[PDB]
């Protein structure tokens, strides 16, 4: 008993030790941070660093002998908190949250000494956390060797990790409120204070907007010169008069050279950030996407903080038309009723029936409530009167993409649809009534049933990934990439899997980052479009974009030559960097927690061609 | 109103008039634990149930009975608070009546001897507080109702996961209260299997065997018979039509003259009606469909003996003939319908090997006791005892009610032991229910599960206690002599005892209170566990046990229960439920006569409630029970429909009897999704009692019944007038139509001042009443913790805005203002504490002396010459808390050495310090102190100066009533002396005890006078001796465990502040962390100055769904904003006329309402004093489901002059400039949970490390270090950090020599490090080498 099991040995004290050097406190918000940093508490560090005071008090003579050092750091005078900070300067702490699901779950910030006694996270990194602020804890280690520092700065950073090791997209795409103030910012409205007046530049704008007599939306037009790297690396500017809202013009200002104005001409919601997050990181490179993603921060912060946008009862509207609906419905379920009590029809057909009907009563208050909500804003310009996409805060965090879908918005102000009852059979008679409205006991009792189902079901799904994870990463350890090349020319003739209807997954994507098998003719044989074994970046998916390959053969790890694990060139590039993958990267544990993590949400008579084609 | 409401009364809001009001909320301990004691003459419920069933205990045929006359409980020494604070269990003596009776040993029965014993006593019983909990070692125990599968049979399906071939095998399992289980399942060849407990599956037809019936008789009883007769030729079959269901025919089937069925045609529906009207009974049948059958009976030869067919075998061409030749006219064959009617019994009786009785109980017995050769009366006495023996095996009055109910028969009351009928019918069930003439049972079904309360639990652990000792009892007055023993040399009361405080202390529902809220405790007491004994296991149970039944509708509340691993295995009970009389669940309902709904209320079971249509509580009724609407909707069986207005049965009795307390205490529920509110609730029963509690500005109405009903606040019992009040006791005048005509007096009811609670929190109570005041019975003297004039404030309420401000409530985070700090109002006081205990060792006892080895006279400073901290003191980490020596031995110092020992005074014996120490980073005020001393020759200082505080506070109270009863006697001996010569003029003059010593004129008159001085004489002494009684109580040692001297215990208390990274939340769920504290500067005001107090996001509104908080925002804007108008309109103090205009004006708002209040109070003060307490703002009150409607909430915000939208235009307290689109705000109450961030931070450098795993310790206490587990291992290995893991593998926690050389190697400014082997590593070779296996570690 002492040997197996979890209690007794291997997993309890020899893979689940106990390290020294390391403290736990809740987290919390702290805006003002820079990215790559973290508020931490003096006291706790006061403790960690410890011996470091007392080298460096020694080293600087201030103290005899290191019991004297222990009575300066007892007594806490000035020169040991300046000689703290001087010593915290460069050095970076290790940061974890509990459940450790992939390799983000250890990140390496430097600390700044802060007053309190909650460590300050960086909002950013939450995403890739799976971090919330209602009580979480995290734990904070300290490297002591020089390696362990450069290996913290290096391998660990923040900036170095931005795209996921599952797929290549951008893990800190912001969350909630950044992408409301620039949905804020960026919408345009009809008619408002300065309409149509021409600015020489962005500068100007804020002196407007700062000073009341300007419209933060308003179209305008403005001199703007972008700049391109249209040449071999040389930019070159263009200079031009766009029509424009004040709002565009002022994110503008923090907007590197590299990017086309287009950009933040549109709407700008989360999927138009997240596309003008990868573009910009796909032009200019790291750096410029760091101190971009900082500067759309703290300026979606305060201008969501000068918007103002609240919610209160009356901004929920409930559509006019509901209660007639409703009874219309339940005289057509009263007919389908009495016509089945004189025996025409079954039970089952009767109970589709309804069923179907409800379905349609609910489809039809929704699209009502939608029209009613949506463009309601009917505001007038000098003389006639006009209509536009509605200014109403719950409408905006719809649209937006911030919080709530569509499913959501009915939840709130529609009927709350169609229940399950405990065995999947759905219940006759929906629920009404929304939370703006009051429900009864019923309706109530049944949305009581299904929460706790949906409860219990989270619960064991965490427990069954858990376990599965940990299977995972436990069978693939052991493999490395060993060899540079193997040199084979075997491979997997990869396609755009169609299921059915259309293009599912397009080849492009499924493509890029992988080396050839050999080399692909263009639809007319003897033009060779790429040489043998060549990485696909996106400049050559680009280019078979522009041509018509269907499908490629490259080379899989799974045909790689290489005995004892695989070569560098069968794997492929994908990475949180961009690059080739590098010898000796453990891919198998990568690969293992890519699986792992996001495992936690876990007739027919004729055919008719969509599209005219052969 | 009451004089209590009367100050300070709830505007109602609420639509419906309540027909009933809530009842007593812990209904459920107190009268379950009140039906355990209950002396009862009939045998119920009781102790005395118990005593019959082991009783009498009769020698092995020693003819010397025992017999039992009844019990008695002893008057406990200790009351319930004395008993508390002395840290010693409240209980009870409990003594029993027997009675020894000794035969003739050779003659006819007649009672030689006799003997009574003198109620001897057989241990100690806890006895249960006034408000339902237990005290058992000065902590305060709850034992938690258990619910469980209640005892009967059960049919099973569980398909769909046999073979996964479909094949559904049905089973019942009888279950006992006390004794094995039965089990009966089925097999892929429909063969009914039995299974003891947990065994292997016999066929079943043994247990038959066992029951004493014979083959011919049970396939008598089971299968119907088919008859063939021969008459004058061929082989004809005596048919019953309607059996021809279904059946291709396979033969030409004639009768009676005429073919009916040609020989090929399946029979039709034609046919069928055609034979039936004809009554064909008889028809003849081609030998080779009998060519096939079976045979039922053993048919002998008659004539010569000799058997041919054995009973069940099949039939051949040769058993034929030789029947048709033996002259055999009925044959009985047996009916296989393979689609409905099957051979099970015959298939059984095939595989089954067992052919006799005999063999029967020997494979039983081979079964039960595998390996010992059976003999016959060995498995006799096996079996016997298994399942028929009443000991052993009883079901219950309540199982065999289910019993009987599941075989339908009309009779309740059965016999506890299983009878054989009981048996074949169940078998008879199940192969029906097989066929398809039946339904399965669903588990969930509330009429399956039974509530064991603590009584009967109890009950129970006594009969086992019981059980133990009569065995023992048995044997020692078998062996041992008869007549020499009187009855209490052979009566140990230890093992009764041992079991009964077993049971209470060490088990698993028998826990801790959970007090630091009164709602913690409320709803703690009234909860239901899955858990415990004979209870389902978290990891074993399915999620279908865990879903909500719909039977749970009134009953258990659907909502309230633990969000963690166990959800759904608490389920805490709803609001209105009750415990039927077999410990069932009931809910009450309304009946409704044909069209008027009356008002007599019954109470239903589930069963009862599945079979009638109830109508819905929101449902309109007119003045008379009629219902508005001409269809109404309904439930019936388990469904909801509409039904007509005459067609209604019962109606529910009110909205809340869905639901908990705790989710009947939310306001707003009905907007709020049930996820949230679950979260709410559970997380608002972990609040913490602020310093001064207030009130809800919104609340339920509830308030006020949970808190009057727990026992937290000081109620008074006889209504009268206050005479004295103190902060630590209140002193009333009792009316004299509660006031006892003897010896009455006065009541006193002395308050509790800061003691810790189980959590640490602090219990403090504060006086409402004052000076002269009149009180009936029922108000609230005293508010209990986090309580107000009666009502329950949980938190406060505070002016909330919703916005984002510059992204610090940015996620579910929250900002406050520096004014909530600088007011004071969130701050908590905690309280530990301590213990130092002297022990007695071997060595020498330990000494308290202050006189310690190598200590600074700095240490010494704060302690007196006793050696305990001065009360008051101030201390902090590392401070010696008290002062301890070690005793040191074999000195043996040389003759010189002693006496320069002597000169200078050093002392041997010492040495050593076992002194305690504040422990590290905790710092507070010693507010209390107490002294326990097992042996001591006389009382400490210390224990003095406790006793001394103790003692004068006691001697006031018997001398106040004292005082009373001599001005009482004083009054009537001047009354009787102004009788017989008036004198008044010198008398009052003259002293008062000068008034026994004057004398009167020799008459009856001075035989008065006599009377009154000797009872003058009777008072005084019976005060004496009450006094010293108490005295002699009070200062007696309190009995402590062997080997220890004395304990000391000192009460720490701190004063904790909020400060960022506390958790508060508000009640619909939503959270957070206090993430910054503003200047007051920078917090957003309206134009007219007023700053807002907190900052929340308005991105936790629409995913998750709990629109509570905005109308709570709404309305509670609307009562500050009144609030605000009464206060403006009393500063000026215009006139009470205005003020009771403006105050009716606004308690009447609209109509439908039932309020009814204003204008009976007295004109003018006390309309002053409630005006002075709802200035404040006056309190709603929100019913769950009757709630305020958006009109009504837009009225009273228009009464107050605010815009009807709830939204204000506001102003950037930082920038100045405004904000667009006006913003939300208004009060909402908030509270703070107890999760306090300087409880949960922590951080270690270098400290102590484990003693065999040289490790860093885990733990808080010890400082101790992070988990680096498995997965973090992982994370580490997906990037290439080879030399930070490493290092943190030996470095950091494993290598010693590592560690202390990286710790010198760090001081000097160089950062290399040495790995070597872990020493972890080590021990594995030494534990894999002490088993039989070499491993070395190789070297080249
Ligand atoms: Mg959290
Ligand atoms: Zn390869």
């Amino acid at each position: 008993d002492m040997i197996k099991g979890k209690q007794g040995r291997f997993r309890q004290n020899l893979l689940g030790k106990r390290v020294d050097y390391s403290g736990r406190s809740v987290i919390t918000v702290g805006p003002y941070l820079r990215l790559h940093q973290c508020g931490l508490p003096k006291k706790m560090a006061l403790e960690l660093f410890k011996p470091f005071i007392y080298g460096k008090l020694e080293l600087r003579g201030l103290a005899t002998t290191i019991k004297a050092a222990k009575k300066m750091v007892e007594r806490e005078e000035a020169v040991v908190w300046d000689i703290l900070d001087e010593v915290i300067r460069e050095h970076p702490v290790l940061l974890n949250r509990a459940p450790t699901l992939h390799r983000l779950g250890i990140q390496a910030f430097e600390p700044v000494l802060i007053e309190g006694k909650a460590i300050q996270l960086h909002p950013l990194v939450c995403a890739a956390y799976n971090a919330d602020f209602d009580g979480d804890q995290m734990a904070v280690h300290v490297p002591l060797t020089l390696e362990a520092q450069l290996e913290a700065r290096a391998l660990m950073m923040s900036t170095n990790n931005i795209l996921s090791p599952a797929n290549g997209e951008p893990i800190i795409v912001p969350s909630q409120d950044v992408v409301l103030g620039l949905y804020y910012m960026t919408r345009d409205c009809v008619n408002a204070k300065g309409e149509g007046m021409v600015l020489t530049g962005p500068k100007e704008a804020e002196r407007l907007y700062r000073s009341g007599l300007a419209s933060l939306h308003a179209r305008v037009k403005v001199r703007i010169t972008e700049y391109e790297k249209d040449a071999n690396g040389e930019l070159v500017a263009k200079t031009s008069l766009k029509d424009t809202t004040v709002g565009r013009a002022i994110l503008w200002m923090i907007v590197p050279k590299g990017l086309p104005y287009s950009i933040v001409n549109q709407a700008l919601g989360k999927k138009a950030i997240s596309k003008m997050l990868n573009t910009c990181y796909r032009i200019l490179g790291l750096k410029p996407t760091v101190i971009f993603a900082d500067q759309i921060m703290y300026t979606g912060f305060a201008y969501a903080a000068r918007s103002g946008a609240s919610v209160g009862i009356d901004d929920m509207v409930i559509p006019e038309k509901k209660h007639e609906i409703i009874s219309e419905a339940e005289a057509e379920v009263a007919e389908i009723q009495e016509q089945f009590q004189s025996g025409l029809v079954t039970a089952g057909e009767r109970y589709n029936k309804v069923i179907d009907i409800w379905a349609a009563a609910n489809d039809r208050v929704s699209k009502a409530m939608m029209d009613n909500l949506q463009t309601e804003t009917v505001i007038n310009r000098d003389g006639q009167e006009e209509k536009q996409v509605s200014f109403n805060s719950i409408y905006m965090m719809a649209d937006s993409g911030a919080r709530g879908s569509a499913a959501q918005i009915r939840q709130l102000a529609g009927m709350r649809g169609l229940m399950a009852k405990p065995d999947g059979s759905i219940i006759e008679t929906p629920i009404t009534a929304n939370f703006r409205e009051g429900l009864n006991v019923l309706q109530y009792f049944i949305s009581t049933h299904g929460a706790r189902k949906g409860l219990a079901d989270t619960a064991l799904k965490t427990a069954n990934s858990g376990y599965l994870t940990r299977r995972l990463v436990d069978v693939a350890q052991d493999l490395v990439v060993t060899e540079d090349d193997c040199g084979t020319h075997e491979g997997i003739m990869m396609t755009p899997v169609i299921e059915g209807g259309d293009v599912k997954e397009p080849l492009r994507d499924r493509v890029l980052g992988r080396v050839t098998a050999e080399d692909v003719l263009k639809p007319g044989t003897a033009d060779i479009l790429v040489p043998r074994n060549t990485l696909l970046h996106e400049q050559w998916c680009d280019l078979l974009e522009e041509n018509s390959v269907d499908a490629v053969k490259v080379r899989s790890v799974v045909s790689c030559d290489t005995d004892f694990g695989v070569c560098a060139h069968c794997y492929g590039r994908d990475l949180a960097r961009g690059h080739i993958i590098n010898k000796g990267e453990a891919i198998g544990v990568i690969a293992a927690q890519s699986i792992g993590e996001p495992g936690t949400q876990l007739a027919e008579s004729s055919i008719q061609v969509k599209n005219k084609g052969s | 109103y009451s004089y209590t409401e009367k100050k300070r009364i709830r505007k109602d809001f609420g639509k419906r008039p309540q027909v009933l009001d809530v009842p007593y909320l812990l209904s459920i301990q107190l009268d379950s634990f009140q039906k355990f004691i209950e002396q009862d003459p009939e045998g119920q419920y009781g102790l005395e149930a118990a005593f019959r069933s082991v009783f009498p205990i009769q020698s092995y045929s020693g003819n010397s009975e025992l017999q039992y006359v009844s019990y008695r409980l002893g008057e406990p020494v200790f009351d319930v608070q004395e008993c508390q604070i002395r840290g010693v269990t409240y209980s009870a003596p409990l003594r029993v009546k027997l009675r020894l009776v000794i035969y003739e040993r050779e003659a006819p029965e007649g009672t030689v001897k006799d003997i009574k014993e003198q109620e001897v006593y057989m241990g100690e019983i806890p006895l249960m507080t006034d408000n339902g909990t237990f005290v058992i070692n000065g902590t305060e125990r709850v034992i938690v109702s258990q619910l469980h599968r209640s005892p009967g049979v059960f049919f099973d399906s569980d398909k769909g996961k046999t073979h996964s071939s479909g094949k559904v095998l049905y089973n019942a399992r009888i279950i006992p209260y006390r004794g094995s289980w039965l089990d009966f399942e089925f097999d892929p060849k429909d063969n009914l299997f039995v299974r003891i407990d947990r065994r292997r599956k016999l066929p079943a037809t043994i247990i038959l065997r066992a029951l004493n019936y014979t083959t011919e008789q049970i396939l008598d009883l089971f299968f119907e018979k088919v008859i063939f007769e021969i008459r004058d030729n061929k082989l004809q079959m005596e048919l019953v039509p309607e059996r021809l269901r279904g059946e291709t025919a396979s033969f030409d089937i004639e009768a009676n003259g005429k073919v009916y069925v040609e020989k090929g045609r399946r029979i039709t529906a034609r046919h069928i009606r055609q034979l039936e009207k004809d009554d064909v009974k008889l028809i003849e049948v081609p030998v080779e469909y009998i060519a096939g059958k079976v045979v039922a009976k053993d048919y002998i030869d008659e004539s010569t003996g000799e058997l041919i067919c054995a009973a069940n075998m099949e039939l051949s061409l040769d058993l034929l003939a030789k029947l048709s030749q033996s002259g055999h006219k009925r044959i009985e064959t047996l009916f296989t319908n393979d689609l409905d009617h099957g051979p099970y019994i015959s298939e059984t009786l095939r595989v089954d090997p067992t052919n006799d009785r005999l063999s029967a109980l020997v494979e039983i017995y081979r079964m039960m006791r595998p390996g010992e050769p059976p003999t016959r009366e060995a498995a006799e006495s096996l079996f016997e005892n298994l399942f028929f023996s009443e000991d052993r095996y009883d079901l219950s009055a309540v199982g065999r009610m289910k019993f009987n109910r599941s075989l339908l028969r009309e009779e309740i009351e059965g016999s506890g032991i299983l009878s054989k009928d009981d048996i074949i019918d169940v078998m008879k069930k199940l192969i029906d229910i097989r066929n398809g003439k039946g339904e399965v049972d669903d588990i969930d079904h509330l009429g399956n599960r039974r509530i064991r309360s603590v009584g009967e639990m109890a009950e129970n652990q006594f009969r086992v206690g019981l059980v133990r000792v009569e065995r023992a009892v048995k044997e020692r007055l078998s062996l041992g002599d008869l007549d020499t023993l009187m009855p209490q040399d052979m009566i140990n009361a230890k093992p009764i005892s041992a079991a009964v405080k077993e049971f209470f202390g060490s088990s698993q529902l028998s826990q801790f209170m959970d007090q630091n809220n009164p709602l913690s405790e409320i709803t703690h007491k009234r909860r239901i566990s899955a858990l415990g004994p004979g209870g389902l296991t978290r990891e074993r149970a399915g999620f279908e046990v865990r879903d909500v039944h719909p039977t749970h509708y009134g009953r258990v509340c659907p909502i309230e229960t633990p969000e963690g691993p166990n959800i759904g295995l608490i389920n805490s009970l709803s609001v209105y439920a009750q415990t039927n009389e077999y410990g069932f669940l009931e809910t009450p309902y309304r009946k409704v006569t044909d069209g008027v709904v009356t008002d007599e209320i019954h109470y239903l079971s589930a069963i009862e409630e599945g079979n009638y249509v109830i109508a819905q509580a929101n449902s309109n009724l007119d003045e008379e029970g009629h219902f508005v609407e001409d269809l109404v909707t309904c439930r019936s069986k388990g469904e909801s429909s509409l039904f007509s207005r005459d067609q209604v049965d019962y109606m529910d009795v009110s909205t809340q009897q869905v639901v908990s307390v705790g989710a009947s205490l939310i306001p707003f529920l009905e907007h709020d999704d049930a996820n949230r509110a679950l979260m709410g609730a559970n997380m608002q029963r972990q609040a913490v009692p602020t310093l001064r509690a207030d009130k809800p500005l919104v609340g339920t109405g509830m308030e006020r019944a949970v808190a009057v009903d727990s026992g937290v606040t000081a109620v008074a019992k006889r209504g009268g007038v206050v005479q004295y009040v103190d902060a630590s006791r209140i002193v009333i005048k009792v009316n004299e139509d509660e006031m006892y005509p003897g010896e009455a007096g006065i009541d006193i009811y002395n308050l509790t001042k800061y003691t810790r609670s189980n959590q640490n929190t602090c219990i403090n109570q504060m006086p409402c009443v004052s000076l002269g005041e009149p009180v009936e019975r029922g108000d609230v003297l005293a508010d209990g913790p986090s309580t107000d004039l009666g009502e329950l404030a949980l938190g406060q309420n505070m002016r909330v805005a919703f916005m984002p401000w510059n992204g610090y409530n940015f996620e579910d985070s929250i900002l406050v203002s520096e004014r909530v700090v600088q007011e004071d109002r969130f701050t908590t006081i905690h309280i530990q504490e301590l213990a130092c205990v002297s022990r007695d060792t071997k060595l020498g006892p330990e000494e308290i002396t202050a006189d310690i080895p190598n200590v600074g006279e700095a240490a010494l400073s704060k302690l007196d010459e006793s050696g305990i901290v001065y009360i008051g003191a101030e201390v902090t980490g590392g401070d010696i808390l008290v002062g301890k020596v070690t005793p040191k031995g074999e000195t043996q110092l040389t003759p010189e050495e002693k006496l320069l020992r002597a000169i200078f005074g050093e002392k041997a014996s010492d040495v050593k310090d076992s002194s305690l120490r504040v422990p590290n980073g905790v710092s507070g005020t010693v507010i209390d102190v107490q002294v326990f001393t097992r042996d001591g020759v006389e009382k400490d200082k210390r224990a003095l100066e406790i006793e001394e505080m103790q003692l004068k506070q006691a001697k006031k109270d018997l001398s106040e009533e004292l005082q009373i009863l001599e001005a009482g006697l004083f009054s009537r001996i001047r009354a009787v002396l102004v009788a017989g010569g008036v004198e008044a003029e010198k008398l009052d003059k003259l002293p008062r005890d000068r008034w026994l010593e004057l004398g009167l004129t020799d008459e009856e008159k001075q035989n008065q006078l006599e009377q009154l001085a000797e009872q003058y004489d009777e008072l005084k002494h019976e005060f004496e001796k009450k006094l010293e009684a108490k005295r002699r109580k009070i200062t007696q040692g309190d009995d402590l465990a062997p080997g220890v001297l004395k304990i000391v215990k000192v009460y720490l208390a701190v004063k904790r502040r909020i400060q960022p990274g506390d958790k508060m939340a508000g009640r619909h769920g939503n959270k957070g962390v206090i993430s910054k504290i503003n200047p007051i500067e920078d917090m957003p005001y309206d134009e007219n100055g007023t700053p807002v107090d907190i900052v929340l996001n308005p991105l936790g509104v629409p995913s998750r769904m709990n629109i509570g908080q905005i109308l709570e925002t709404h309305l509670g804007m609307a009562a500050k904003g009144i609030g605000d108008k009464i206060n403006a309109m009393l500063k000026q103090q215009q006139e009470v006329a205005k003020l009771r205009e403006f105050i009716q004006r606004a308690y009447d708002l609209g109509a439908d309402v039932r309020q009814k209040v204003d204008l009976s109070t007295f004109s003018d003060e006390e309309v002053m004093r409630l005006a002075e307490n709802l200035r404040k703002g006056m309190p709603i009150a929100t019913p769950v489901f009757d709630g305020a409607k958006e009109a009504e909430i837009k009225e009273l915000l228009k009464l107050g002059d605010l815009p009807t939208s709830g939204q204000i235009r506001l102003y950037d307290g930082r920038t100045g400039e405004q904000f667009e689109r006006p913003v939300t705000v208004g009060y909402m109450y908030m509270l703070k949970l107890n999760h306090l961030v300087d409880d949960k931070m922590h951080a270690r450098s270098t400290g102590s490390y484990s003693l065999v795993t040289q490790q860093p310790l885990g733990g808080k206490a010890q400082f101790g270090g992070q988990r680096f587990g498995e997965m973090e291992v992982w994370a580490l290995e997906a990037y290439g950090a080879a030399y930070t893991l490493q290092e943190m593998l030996t470095v950091k926690s494993d290598d010693v020599n590592g560690r202390t050389k990286m710790y010198k190697n760090i001081v000097d400014g160089n950062h290399q490090m040495e790995p070597g082997m872990p020493e972890s590593f080590n021990v594995l070779l030494k534990e894999i080498r002490s088993l039989g296996i070499n491993i070395e570690l190789e070297d080249e």
